[PDB]
């Protein structure tokens, strides 16, 4: 439902 | 929100979404108050009734939306979280009296015209404007009905509601650390907060010095926007006195 | 802060939104 976030944020 | 509009672009700077890492998802509403700390409610973090008691790296906030799924490139900005306090007497077991918390940055955020910090009241604005009749704004990107879901932040305007009858549309056990607002049957007009929207801000634009405060935290409701009911909020100023102690000694 | 309260894209640069005006009438 939601557009990926940047993996940066997930790290 | 039910029965709310579109937001305008830059209209709500201070509203933050709670979203969660892993499944990615909106998890509440919540409020920028300055480049470091975000102010939500505390049953957005912690509800054990339904198993919920998240740590900071569970979460992320986004800043500077205005959509609610997509990746706002060059305009929102996503924060991880250093710390979450949840007050020390917020009351899960029973009417979520005191539903409050904070979450401290990692890193303080830039403002742009997408982001602004909201002001807190202090005791006489609080007196002056919370007063049955009153409207304040609320903001989310909830379920817009009961029984559905935004491509945009919505808006409504709702006023504050008599104490009485907020206890008499109720049997749950109001407290001074609440206060309702709804329109009621007979005034026509709706509107709510609904799912998703809890943890975001209630504003009121003061007439005295054309600053935007936060009165409440969009806490709780019996449904959404149903006749005879009122949503519920956390009375942010009578809280302060903890938000304050938090931010001299943690900030 | 200081500044908090004052957006930006509105009362930083004089222009109302579309509703903030239903809120004024309501402070009676
Ligand atoms: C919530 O979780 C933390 C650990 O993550 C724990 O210390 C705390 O007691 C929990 N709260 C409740 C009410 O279960
Ligand atoms: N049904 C709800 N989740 C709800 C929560 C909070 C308010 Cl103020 C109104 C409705
Ligand atoms: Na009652
Ligand atoms: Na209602």
């Amino acid at each position: 439902d939601f557009e990926e976030i940047p993996e940066e944020y997930l790290q | 929100i039910v029965e709310g509009s579109d937001a305008e672009i830059g209209m709500s700077p201070w509203q933050v979404m709670l979203f969660r890492k892993s499944p990615q998802e909106l998890l509440c509403g919540a409020s920028l108050i300055s480049d470091r700390w975000v102010l939500t409610a505390a049953h957005c973090l912690l509800y054990p009734p339904w198993d919920k008691n998240f740590t900071e790296n569970d979460l992320l906030v986004r800043i500077g939306k205005h959509s609610r799924t997509r990746y706002e490139r060059n305009i929102e900005k996503i924060s991880m979280l250093e710390k979450i306090y949840i007050h020390p007497r917020y009351n899960w077991r029973e009417n979520l009296d005191r539903d409050i918390a904070l979450m401290k940055l990692k890193k303080p955020v830039a403002f742009s015209d997408y982001i602004h910090p909201v002001c807190l009241p202090d005791r006489e604005t609080a007196a002056s404007l919370l007063q049955a009749g009153y409207k304040g704004r609320v903001t989310g990107w909830g379920n817009l009905k009961e029984t559905g879901q935004p491509s945009v932040l919505q808006v409504v305007n709702l006023p504050i509601v008599e104490r009485p009858v907020c206890k008499d549309s109720t049997r749950i056990r109001i407290t001074d650390n609440m206060f309702c607002a709804g329109y009621k049957p007979d005034e026509g007009k709706r509107g709510d907060a609904c799912e998703g929207d809890s943890g975001g801000p209630f504003v009121m634009k003061s007439p005295f010095n054309n600053r935007w405060y936060q009165m409440g935290i969009v806490s709780w409701g019996e449904g959404c926007d149903r006749d005879g009911k009122y949503g519920f909020y956390t009375h942010v100023f009578r809280l302060k006195k903890w938000i304050q102690k938090v931010i001299d000694q943690f900030g | 802060e200081a500044d908090c309260g004052l957006r930006p894209l509105f009362e930083k640069k004089s222009l109302e939104d579309k509703t903030e005006r239903e809120l004024l009438e309501s402070y009676i």
